């Protein structure tokens, strides 16, 4: 009631609490809302969630799974995420395992003796690294180590001395 | 400490428009020295911070900040688990206090020497006043009782579970 | 205008080094080049 | 809840005393449909009375006038019945004993009983019960039921007039020997309050729409069951008048009510499971239909004794085993489905309980796949699902490829897993020891029955009591399952020619 | 809030589900329920809130001003016999009165009676009123907010604050004031989202009140030297009656005890602040203690000029100097009353066709574009955006003006409001023709209308349109009063000028609240005209006027149906809002039109009064256009 | 087990913060403007009044976490940090020392319900002179009948002097007498003569009563001077400049 | 002391939102 | 090309950064008791400070390049050597 009064007093500049996590006015007082309790995470991640559920819908992609956006949303640098390479990663850790060793062992043939191919990909495998992430590694380079255009040619151009560098 | 400064200062006082600075409340603390001062300042930290007012008012908002931190960690050491939002509040406020630590700025460029080097060089900089430690000990000491509480710690970080063990 | 600290003393961070480095005005190399 | 109920009308419980409409019609122009009810009084002073009956439809709107009247949804529908002297002026009731008949109303639904089959019938999903009594005197209760009077002395004390005391709840909780803590973990009407899973589609916006403000759960959906009998106008605290006071009570709940507090006197037990349970069994009844105290529920009381004491079994349990997993709590903790299922997060969608199939023996499209696999999160090992979903979807008359979202499949699959788990036997062992108990591995899947044609190969509860004796037989023995169906030859063993 | 409850029923057996109302005749009839009420065989059903008027045959176009009844023409023969054809429909208006609105003025009632006025209602004598605003209670509704629905404004002419009737004065013409009191508004401080209380001047007045203008100046610089501050010059503002806005009570809203009749230009300064108010501005203050009390928020502005105190702005918007002299004292009036948000400049115009009394030059315009930038940034600069002030104009109402307004230059200078003088297209002398004063919309070839005609629209569109502004800073005026004429012919539009025009105050202007007490009646739940007058609509403009033939007196004026046609036209457009212009002079009833116009909605199922039963239209009447006549 | 849940938890939380800040702020339509500044997880904090870095070792209720963020929100105006909702002194006062804290939040309530409870004997504003004579002696430690009747006894025997006063002057603090307050001084009948002062208000009438509160009476209060040296039993009072 | 007034004590509550309870406790 | 943007862009604590670029303290070792092919770095003029980050902990971030990149002193702020 005291913020309610408060937030009447002028300065429409200002952020208004109900601009953000509008849900707090919602909540129903109630017995269970006060005696029952949950991790503090699954709040925080349910409300950031709704609001990036929102944002995904004014990119008009309400369609596309919340999810599957980290697949592929390469900024910020932590942001590449895969949620089925994790619950595999954690899984096989539970049982003290790697997947390498999985499916090397699932061939058939020996391990002694078995194609290259299933080596490479098994070594792969031991990388622990997502798909997405080998893809991103493996773009080809944007620029070209250096570049110049005919002013600066004019003026010269000089490379950096060499003889030091070995 | 309300009647040296006060951050909860609001413009409803008209000392403002007598001119009053927000917060500072003491004008002695707030009015200009004017150099009619000894050149130099011999070897005393109160003379000097009596030529450096700022002085005082740093040592002021240190003071205000440290009772702040104390009293979040009366309320970390009590027992009943309620008391502990109290602490994160008072904790919160304080940080509020100091924004963010300032690390990017504070990094250290260098390049090695001999003694030999630095004699010659110093002839007619290399070093820069450092942060002054008491800071980062404030920041530092808040911090460690976040990570307590990140981690359902007591305030001394110690497990708060009983850590049963069997096989 | 607001109450905070850099406000109070309004200072680029930039302005000093890291606690600790041998770029501290107090390092204990600085320490022995004065000594020496 | 787990109907609609927007259309739906009420007709005459067919008796050879009464006459009137005795089937549902889609439309029609009458204002009322007539009904005639022939009674007699002890005297056998012999009548019939004439009198209408309608369906009622109410709702609301706000007065605003830019907006059209945009009418069309669903809304609250209602029943009024009515006697007119211009009917029955006739009579001449001056003299006559002031004690007649009973009538009874089925509420109805009116849907192709088998969609494929046709069958477009009015069926019922409630029935409801009066007594009409016609006095010109305007006689005393004493006159009219005094048979309620001496039931309250011997039940309560007291002559039914005092009726009219017990209203108030110093009154109520004197003579019941009850504190009032009791009453509130009785009646929900406080914070007691009910509540609902979160995970799970409901049949119609009964209580989704706008208007809605009905307290959902209704304690009359759940913890309130038994004793309000599923009528809308459920009990509860009001504010005082010289004290505080109940909301509504016919003698019929009144006496509901006084066998109930005794019996959860001597189960020990609170309100919300006590009624959980009784409910469970009286639903699963289809007999049952008015909510009456039954020797299958007595004997099924006595089955929850047994095996909470010697198991441990939680009553939810049982309840959820002979009918469907309640997607309900108390004010106070998880509800038990929900609980089961999302027991924890370990992928993006939590699991959910909705309508529709997936195509279970393969479920190669992914979410189908997603569906089933979240399923067998309960507990049992992914190839152990195979071997029990073909029976599940058999036993229910699904499509052999196709499993539904639905309590049914749940419950059925939980049935087949807990039970003999709790006599430590697979799941997997369970079939086989059904097999040879009635040469069906299936059995559980079934719904309980309580078919008038009782034959040994009916009672659920005593075919629990025999797996029960003979794991205990069995393991005394040292044997085990397979090898004793391979002896008795209700499986081969596998052998071929050799040289 | 405001809900109502209905009921619909069946036989037993019936598994239907639609809302059900059985076949009638048409009688009158009202409210939400559905109906399906037979006329000439069809059946009609409602559509939409039922009105006394709402005739299903006219109906089927519109069974509801919003959308038509739709029908079918399902009844047998047998069924007409059944319920009857009601097809010859006929107005009633109720036999009685459910609502009280007028009330006695024993004072008003002597002002007829006082033969040097001789007022009659038929004109025959004293064709000026001066009836004071007593005549009437208190006519607001209560309405819930809403944020999506434009702002709700009002420009209260304060000099309504006096009428020596009160005192016992009214022996002088000019004593019979209005008398207009606050506490009406105090009791219901929901009523308005935006309050201005006119006009404010300035020391280079050359109109006719610059006699005070300088009175004060002088009596100001008299006082600053005794308190040490500096004496004003030209273009700072100055008060208009000190003891108006800091020493009255009585007609103010304010316990009497605060009232201080000392307050005069000699001793006012020192209460001038916002604290030491105790006039007008203090039950301003008190209104918004008030409007927090209630929980709603109640937005002061003040406007600077005005119709009169037009008269040195081209000076002032010439000499930069005294435009930072002006700069300065509206600044300092800001923080001696930060209770204002806004001002508004109101010069009625710079490229001249104001007030004659005006200074004008053709380079006003954009010494006004310099203005704005200078005001703009000074106040931004000094209030901060935490605080930023509003700044807005008071647009002419005619397409010549606002063409040499430069008004997108204003834009990009930051102009926050547009409030479009949308009233008074006819006057009672200067007109060639009799027309319509606020008419929305034009009539079929309305001409340029550099003379007859005008509307809004004509206004609005090119502003729209031509100067591509965003009607979201653009704010409609509805007025409180009708404009008056005598011998028109209604066939060519002709009048007799120069005449004893009917009014209130003054010749052709009855107010409101005047006009109901006299013409007019909706008492008897239903609009309808009174000795000798009859409501007429023209279909052309869409416009409503009083007609009365003994005289030919036209009266077109604001009313029930147009306020609310105003609202759904501005809800429709999204326009930065509306505003009552002369705000004392209705007592509410066109208030609420406006309100549920633009679709505010009461609190609870009850009101002071409905206003649907008014908004019964006027007899249909095609005025032709002044082109329609000349050709 | 659970920790691995709590593991992918953490990191889905740490990622959706990332997509956050990195897209949701910096493109999103509605923070156009907040996007100028809210740039860091401490920045989140701030703005949503929630801490995201909480680890999952740490359960609440809905009701307390939500409380806390209000909490939050209160602070940070009361702080002055958010542009404009300046708060009023008093307001701030009440806030800062109890409101801030459901324990003395309740703690007041308490009071104003049920003022009683909080009554002790031994914490009465008003008191005696005397009184405070009479406490110094009860508050000796292990006590007895027979001595707390010697205490009472004494304190009675001193009571008696103060029904055997005598008034000798008084001055009044200005012009108006009915509401202008006055000081009065008396002495002792008994010898040797001691001496005294109280003072009594004009104002604290209730606006009905043609009377005046009790508290209007101070109470009568010792002078140390030693002036048994006075000429002829004769002195004057003055307050002025409230000295 | 004679009998705690248990019965007289029991509470009758229905939830509500804060948004609720902000526009019922008007006036 | 500043460390505040940087760093804030990266979400990197500049720590991170000298420990990537070696040109403070973080600075590169080598052992005594290794011959080199030539005095590339060990004339008289030579004033590379050996060994450099693009001979060790820098190399595949500069590709060897002799301008390797560095924090330089500020000016409004610390910046960065070359980009």
């Amino acid at each position: 009631k005291f913020i309610q009064s408060v937030e009447l007093d002028g300065s429409n500049q200002a952020r208004k609490l109900e601009t953000r996590r509008a849900d707090i006015p919602k909540l129903s007082l109630d017995n269970d809302a006060l005696y029952k309790e949950v991790t503090a995470l699954s709040i925080v991640n349910d409300v950031l969630s709704g609001s990036a559920r929102e944002y995904i819908d004014q990119s008009g992609q309400a369609d596309k799974a919340v999810n599957q956006i980290l697949g592929d949303t390469h900024f910020p640098f932590t942001l590449p995420y895969s949620l089925p390479t994790q619950q595999i990663n954690k899984g096989l850790g539970a049982s003290n395992i790697e997947l390498g060793t999985v499916i090397q062992r699932v061939d058939p043939q020996f391990s002694w003796n078995t194609t290259q191919e299933k080596y490479n990909q098994v070594l792969l495998a031991y990388t622990q690294l997502s798909s997405e992430q080998i893809a991103l590694l493996s773009l080809p380079d944007v620029f070209t180590q250096n570049f110049l255009t005919q002013t600066e040619l004019s003026a010269g151009y000089l490379s950096a001395s060499t003889t030091e560098i070995l | 400490v309300k009647y040296l400064f006060n951050p909860f200062e609001c413009e409803d006082e008209p000392a403002l428009l007598l001119g009053k600075p927000p917060y500072w409340n003491s004008r002695p603390l707030v009015d200009e020295p004017f150099k009619g001062y000894s050149l130099t300042q011999p070897s005393d930290p109160d003379a000097i911070a009596a030529s450096d007012p700022i002085h005082y008012r740093k040592a002021v908002f240190n003071f205000l900040t440290k009772n702040i931190i104390d009293q979040g960690d009366m309320e970390y050491r009590k027992l009943q688990p309620s008391a502990r939002t109290l602490a994160r509040l008072s904790y919160s406020t304080a940080s509020s206090l100091l924004g963010r630590r300032p690390d990017v700025q504070l990094t250290s460029f260098w390049q090695p020497l001999t003694l030999e080097d630095a004699s010659y060089k110093t002839d007619s900089d290399i070093f820069m006043y450092p942060m002054n430690n008491e800071l980062r000990g404030l920041w530092d000491r808040i911090e460690n009782r976040i990570y307590n509480l990140r981690h359902n710690l007591t305030l001394d970080g110690k497990e708060i579970n009983m850590d049963l063990y069997d096989s | 205008k607001l109450p905070e600290y850099n406000q109070l003393f309004p200072e680029p961070w930039d302005n000093f080094c890291r606690p600790g480095a041998i770029e501290a005005l107090d390092s204990p190399a600085s320490y022995l080049l004065d000594l020496y | 809840a787990e109907k609609d109920l927007s259309r739906h009308g009420y007709i005459v419980k067919a008796a050879d005393n009464i006459k009137g409409p005795t089937q549902l019609v889609e439309h029609s122009d009458a204002s009322y449909d007539v009904i005639e009810l022939t009674c007699t009084n002890q005297a056998k002073e012999t009548i019939t009375v004439k009198l209408r009956g309608e369906n009622i439809i109410t709702y609301q709107r706000t007065k605003a006038r830019m907006v059209p009247f945009d009418n069309s949804s669903p809304f609250s529908r209602q029943l009024k019945l009515t006697f007119v002297a211009e009917d029955n002026p006739s009579l001449g009731n001056l003299d006559k004993g002031p004690y007649f008949a009973n009538m009874d109303i089925y509420a109805a639904e009116w849907v192709r009983e088998n969609v494929s089959s046709e069958t477009m019938v009015s069926r019922p999903f409630l029935t409801m019960t009066y007594r009409i009594a016609i006095a010109k005197a305007g006689a005393s209760l004493e006159e009219l039921q005094p048979e309620a009077d001496a039931f309250f002395i011997n039940n309560f004390g007291l002559s039914a007039e005092d009726s009219s005391q017990l209203v108030k709840l110093v009154a109520f909780g004197d003579q019941t020997g009850s504190k009032a803590e009791e009453i509130e973990s009785l009646l929900s009407c406080g914070e007691n309050l009910p509540i609902v899973s979160p995970n799970v589609i409901f049949a119609n916006p009964i209580f989704g729409s706008y208007f809605n403000d009905e307290p959902f759960p209704a304690p009359y959906h759940f913890g309130g069951v038994y004793i309000n009998a599923h009528q809308r106008n459920a009990m509860t605290i009001i504010r005082a008048e010289g004290g505080r006071e109940i909301q509504s009570l016919s003698n019929f709940r009144l006496e509901r009510l006084n066998r109930f507090i005794r019996l959860q006197r001597w189960l020990d037990l609170p309100s919300h499971q006590l009624d959980l349970l009784l409910t469970s069994v009286m639903q699963a009844d289809a007999d049952n239909s008015q909510q009456e105290i039954t020797e299958p529920v007595l004997k099924s009381l006595g089955l929850f004794r047994h095996l909470n004491l010697q198991y441990k079994i939680t009553p939810e349990i049982f309840s959820s085993w002979l009918y469907q997993l309640t997607p309900f709590a108390v004010s106070g903790e998880i509800a038990f489905f929900d609980r089961i299922f999302n027991r924890e997060q370990l992928f993006d969608q939590p699991f959910i309980l909705d309508g529709g199939s997936f195509t279970y023996l393969d479920a190669k499209g992914s979410d189908a796949k997603s569906v089933k696999q979240l399923c067998a999160g309960l507990n049992i090992s992914a190839v152990t699902f195979q071997f029990i979903a073909p029976l599940v979807q058999s036993a229910l008359g699904l499509e052999a490829g196709t499993l539904v979202r639905s309590f049914e499949v749940v419950s059925s699959l939980y049935r087949l897993v807990s039970i003999p788990q709790t006599f430590g036997l697979s799941t997997e062992d369970g079939l086989i020891l059904m097999n040879i108990l009635t040469d069906e591995m299936g059995y559980l899947a079934k719904q309980p029955a309580f078919d008038d044609k009782q034959t040994q190969d009916k009672d659920f509860l005593s075919i629990i009591l025999k797996m029960e004796a003979l794991s205990a037989w069995l393991t005394k023995n040292n044997l085990t399952p397979a090898s004793l169906a391979l002896l008795l030859g209700v499986t081969r063993l596998a052998v071929v020619p050799t040289n | 809030v405001n809900k109502y409850t209905y009921t619909s029923s069946k036989a037993m057996s019936d598994i239907s589900d639609v809302i059900g109302e059985p076949l009638a005749a048409w009688d009158s009839q009202v409210g939400g329920r559905v109906f399906n009420v037979i006329f000439d065989g069809k059946v009609y059903t409602n559509t939409y809130w039922v009105e006394r008027w709402q005739v299903p045959g006219i109906g089927s176009s519109d069974g509801n001003p919003h959308n038509a009844w739709k029908f079918v023409r399902a009844a047998t023969a047998d069924e007409i016999n059944k319920i009857g054809n009601p097809t010859t429909a006929d107005v009633k208006p109720t036999e009685n009165i459910p609502s009280p609105i007028l009330v006695e003025d024993k004072y008003t009632e002597e002002t007829y009676s006082r033969p040097d006025v001789n007022f009659k209602e038929d004109g025959s004598q004293g064709n000026l009123s001066y009836t004071a605003t007593r005549v009437c209670a208190p006519m607001y509704n209560h309405y819930v907010g809403d944020k999506t629905k434009p702002k709700l404004s009002a420009y209260i002419t304060d000099w309504c604050q006096y009428d020596a009737r009160l005192d016992g004065g009214g022996s002088k013409e000019e004593e019979r004031g209005r008398g207009f009191d606050l506490a009406t508004l105090m009791q219901n401080p929901a009523t308005y989202d935006r309050l201005i209380f006119s006009f404010l001047g300035i020391c280079g007045d050359i109109g006719n009140k610059s006699k005070k203008v300088q009175e004060v100046w002088d009596g100001w610089n008299a006082q600053a030297p005794s308190l040490g501050l500096p004496q004003i010059g030209k273009g700072h503002i100055v008060p208009l009656d000190p003891y108006g806005d800091l020493g009255t009570a009585r007609n103010v809203g304010l316990p009497p005890e605060s009232a201080d009749t000392s307050i005069e230009s000699g001793t006012f300064l020192p209460y001038y602040q916002q604290n030491r108010a105790a006039g007008l501005l203090g039950g301003l203050r008190e209104l918004q203690k008030k409007a927090h009390a209630m929980g709603h928020k109640l937005d002061l502005a003040f406007s600077i000029g005005g119709w009169s105190l037009s008269s040195y702005f081209s000076a002032l918007a010439e000499n930069p100097d005294e435009r930072r002299v002006f700069v300065a004292s509206v600044v300092d009036f800001f923080v001696r009353f930060p209770m204002f948000s806004c001002v508004d400049i109101d010069w009625e115009y710079p490229g001249g066709g104001g007030d004659e009394g005006n200074i004008s030059s053709d380079k006003d315009g954009e010494n006004y574009v310099l203005l704005i930038k200078e005001l703009r940034s000074a106040l931004d600069s000094r209030f901060g955006y935490s605080n930023r002030k509003e700044i807005s104009i008071a647009c002419s109402g005619v397409k010549a003006k606002l063409k040499k307004s430069n008004i997108d230059q204003l834009v990009a200078n930051g102009l926050d409001n547009i409030y479009l003088m949308s009233y008074d297209f006819f006057g009672t002398i200067w007109a060639d023709y009799i027309g319509h004063h606020t008419n929305l919309y034009s009539p079929k070839d309305p001409g340029e209308q550099e003379l007859f005609d005008l509307s809004a629209e004509a206004a609005i569109d090119y502003l729209h349109n031509e100067l591509g502004i965003p009607m979201e800073k653009i704010h409609l005026g509805y007025a409180n009063y009708g404009r008056s004429a005598v011998g028109g012919d209604l066939t060519t539009r002709q009048y007799t000028k120069n005449g004893p025009a009917l009014g209130t105050m003054e010749n052709g202007a009855p107010e409101f609240f005047d006009i109901v007490k006299n013409y007019m009646d909706a008492e008897h739940s239903l609009s309808m005209g009174k000795n000798g007058f009859v409501l007429m609509t023209d279909t052309n403009a869409d416009a409503d006027f009083l007609f009365s033939e003994a005289k030919g007196h036209f009266i077109s004026l604001d009313t029930p149906r147009t306020v609310k046609q105003k609202g759904e036209y501005a809800a429709k457009n999204k326009l930065g809002g509306v505003f009552s212009w002369s705000g004392d002079q209705d007592c509410g009833l066109l208030a609420n039109a406006a309100r549920e116009g633009l679709g505010y909605v009461a609190d609870s199922n009850q009101e002071t009064i409905d206003m649907g039963p008014l908004y019964n239209p006027g007899k249909e009447i095609y005025l032709k256009s002044i082109s329609e006549i000349k050709s | 087990s659970n920790s691995i849940e709590a593991k992918l938890q953490e990191d889905l939380r740490d990622a959706l913060v990332d997509y956050y800040l990195g897209q949701i702020v910096p493109n999103s339509k509605d923070f156009t403007n907040l996007r100028s500044t809210i740039k860091n997880v401490d920045d989140l904090y701030d703005h949503l009044l929630l801490d995201t870095q909480v680890s999952a070792k740490v359960i609440t209720s809905r009701l307390s976490l939500v409380t806390q963020s209000v909490q939050q929100y209160i602070n940070r105006i009361a702080l002055n940090l958010e542009p404009g909702l300046s708060i009023n002194q008093q307001e701030a006062t009440d806030w800062e020392e109890f409101a801030n804290r459901y324990g003395y939040w309740a703690a007041n309530q308490q009071l104003r319900m049920f003022p009683e409870i909080y009554v002790d004997p031994t914490l009465r504003l008003t008191k005696t002179e005397f009184f405070f004579q009479l406490e110094s002696a009860l508050n000796q430690g292990k006590l007895t009948d027979d001595v707390a009747q010697k205490a009472v006894l004494g304190y009675l025997n001193n009571f008696e002097e103060v029904s055997n006063l005598e008034i000798i002057a008084g001055y009044q603090d200005g012009i108006d007498i009915e509401n202008d307050k006055t000081y009065f001084v008396a002495r002792t009948r008994m010898q040797p003569y001691r001496y005294f002062w109280r003072s009594l208000d004009a104002s604290q009438r209730n606006a009905n009563s043609q009377e005046l509160y009790p508290t209007a009476w101070s109470e009568w209060k010792a002078i140390s001077v030693p002036l048994e040296n006075v000429a002829n039993g004769i002195v004057r009072p003055i307050m002025m400049d409230n000295r």
